């Protein structure tokens, strides 16, 4: 099957120059040009421009003229995009869509653009208490504090636990350091006997944990 | 680059109603209009292209017309997962050009947050820093309150705030409020509430508890 | 061909009308003394009618010296073609008997090397299809150089959208085109045969829709089959 991945999140200094992959495959490469798409943060999808895979031309959107850079390895059948002198304002997820046939788009790259070195974030548990208790069901979650940049994945009991689940946005502290809180809701019943994870990835920091969130005694 | 004005920016709307959004270009276009949505966290996704062509796995109720300028999306019965943001993308010629996008929500009946509140763990404390946090679940409509007391005096500027975006089955959204203090603050003060203030509550409910219990 | 000019009478030996009881149906081109290449599509409505290949012709309607009319013994579509798909849309089509070569009519060499025609590279492609958008046909063989088009561009969303294989070619389409009728007629590139028209159903000298045509390197095997 066709399958477009894309190379991980990264943070860049202002004034650096970025590197994003988009690795092809299930499908004739040069069949099909490759389409570059920026959504800044809360903002709309922006089609930057194409790059033809057969002859390497590229049209570029008016907005995207000078410092973005579409780029072909056919043999390893990856289309690049190189963003130089990096500005706050670049701060996007960038996708590759391959342009015909059964829609296809790769998975996005989060790329920030900050002066703010990268910070892996501290997990903690919001353990289920009688507090978080609601007759026969129980809240619990995970407090994912201070990190940087964005983002991180928050999953439960490595992707098994989906139902209930409310994984909330990252808000940016006065320290310039982002944190968030993922919760769930079971039933009581469940405690004791079921045991609840949270898996935390945070790739810029090259951080997993798995933290199992028990119930305390008082 | 042709340009492309999509219309409106946002709408609401009943389980059953019907949706329309519209692009108009600044040339003529023929049949060259696309359809995009794009859910919370989620890569977007091609309902219809050119002609007005649904595309495979997406439900029938999603439909495309007009030709030349004029293009329109409809939503037939409005279903609680057509939750998401819609682009318009014109592929006349090269550059292709997006519209604006329509943020879709949907109207529902009022239902009250379940409030918890969770003391900041044991682990926490020794970094020097206390979380409190307030998690008001599954509410309609998004306009919600949270205050804070510390031993019965009202907080500012120490709580942030965390809202998802419109859940998928049951079209309610999540709030989180997040109280932070030092552990010097935290361990000098006792009582912790968390006061919500919602359509869905008759008078503001107060979610509390005392420093050292669970 | 639209947008095109009359072609120089009898400079393209090769040329072949596949009729349909005496009336113009497809292009065709003589590969060998006793076989014309065409399309597959061409005689999927005749069934009952004559089928009749013409060559040595310029005028469809004027008697000219070299201008003879053959009858069919064996007609040969590729055996994978069917009438849902323009994949595989070959056919291999024997007269009553070798041809009678001249300087009028003699057979074309095709592509036996299986590499794409580089984008650019301009093609003649000759036929006597309709020339605008009325339906006109014309009555003498018209022609018309078109510069191939890369299969990426060919199958943007706006084109063809992914239905251009490796066995496909195209070429622009911009007020110089292959149309109805030109089917089954020869895509020249520098005097070799690289292409075969497969119009259909699609509209003609709109550049969102370019020419598609069937690729004979792809091929090489089956037409040696056929003539063997």
């Amino acid at each position: 099957e066709v399958q477009l991945v894309q190379s991980g999140p990264e943070l860049k200094k202002p004034g650096a120059s970025v590197k994003v992959s988009c690795k092809a495959s299930g499908y004739t490469f040069t069949n099909y040009g490759m389409n570059w798409v920026r959504q800044a943060p809360g903002q709309g999808l922006e089609w930057m421009g194409w790059i033809n895979t057969y002859t390497g031309e590229t049209t570029y959107a008016d907005d995207f003229k000078g410092r973005f850079v579409f780029s072909l390895d056919t043999s390893v059948s990856t289309a690049y995009l190189q963003i130089s002198s990096l500005k706050a304002e670049d701060t996007a997820v960038y996708y590759c869509e391959r342009e015909g046939g059964v829609n296809n788009w790769g998975q996005g790259t989060l790329v920030t653009v900050s002066s703010a070195s990268t910070k892996g974030p501290s997990v903690f548990p919001l353990a289920p208490s009688s507090k978080s208790t609601s007759g026969g069901t129980a809240a619990l979650g995970c407090l994912v504090k201070d990190y940087f940049p964005e983002p991180v994945t928050v999953s439960w009991n490595s992707g098994a636990l989906t139902s209930g689940v409310h994984t909330f946005p990252a808000v940016l502290q006065s320290s310039g350091l982002y944190s968030l809180s993922s919760v769930v809701t079971v039933p009581s019943s469940s405690l004791g006997t079921q045991t609840y994870i949270c898996n935390v990835n945070h790739k810029p920091s090259n951080t997993k944990v798995d933290k199992k969130v028990e119930p305390k005694s008082c | 680059d042709i340009q492309v004005t999509q219309s409106p920016s946002s709408l609401s709307a009943s389980v059953g109603d019907r949706v329309t959004i519209t692009c108009i270009t600044s040339t003529d276009i023929d049949d060259d209009m696309n359809w995009y949505q794009q859910k919370p966290g989620k890569v977007p996704k091609l309902l219809i292209s050119g002609g007005n062509t649904l595309r495979p796995g997406v439900p029938s109720r999603f439909s495309g017309s007009g030709s030349g300028t004029d293009f329109t999306l409809t939503i037939s019965s409005l279903q609680p997962e057509d939750v998401a943001t819609y682009y318009c993308l014109q592929s006349d010629s090269l550059p292709y050009t997006f519209g604006q996008g329509t943020k879709v929500e949907i109207k529902r009946t009022v239902a009250a947050p379940s409030v918890f509140i969770f003391p900041p763990s044991d682990e926490q404390l020794k970094s020097g820093t206390a979380s409190v946090v307030c998690l008001l679940n599954n509410f309609y409509p998004r306009e919600a309150k949270v205050q804070w007391k510390v031993d019965n005096a009202l907080q500012s500027g120490n709580s942030q705030e965390s809202v998802t975006e419109q859940d998928s089955k049951d079209s309610t959204y999540s709030l989180s409020s997040t109280l932070t203090l030092s552990k010097a603050d935290y361990e000098k003060h006792k009582v912790y509430a968390c006061e919500v203030t919602h359509q869905g509550l008759s008078s503001p409910v107060t979610k509390s508890f005392n420093r050292g219990e669970c | 061909i639209l947008g095109g000019r009359e072609a120089e009478a009898h400079a393209r030996p090769y040329m072949a009308s596949v009729q349909l009881n005496g009336a113009h149906l497809c292009g065709g081109v003589l590969v060998a003394e006793q076989w014309v290449l065409s399309a597959a599509h061409c005689l999927e409505d005749a069934a009952d009618g004559k089928v009749q290949v013409l060559l040595g012709a310029h005028s469809l309607s004027q008697p000219e010296p070299s201008k003879r009319l053959y009858d069919v013994l064996r007609a040969v579509p590729h055996p994978d073609s069917q009438p849902d798909t323009i994949d595989h849309d070959l056919l291999l089509l024997q007269l009553s008997e070798k041809a009678t070569l001249g300087p009028a009519v003699r057979p074309l060499p095709w592509q036996r090397v299986d590499r794409d025609v580089a984008p650019g590279t301009l093609c003649d492609v000759a036929g006597w299809g309709i020339v605008n958008h009325a339906g006109r046909r014309p009555d003498s063989l018209q022609h018309v150089l078109l510069p191939v088009l890369d299969r990426a561009t060919c199958n943007r969303r706006t084109h063809h959208d992914g239905a251009i294989t490796e066995r496909l070619m195209c070429a622009e389409s911009n007020r110089r085109d292959s149309c109805k009728g030109d089917s089954g007629g020869p895509l020249v590139c520098g005097g070799v045969l690289e292409g075969v028209v497969t119009s259909g159903s699609r509209v003609c000298g709109n550049r969102k829709k370019p020419g598609i045509y069937t690729r004979v390197a792809s091929y090489a095997a089956w037409i040696d089959s056929v003539l063997a």
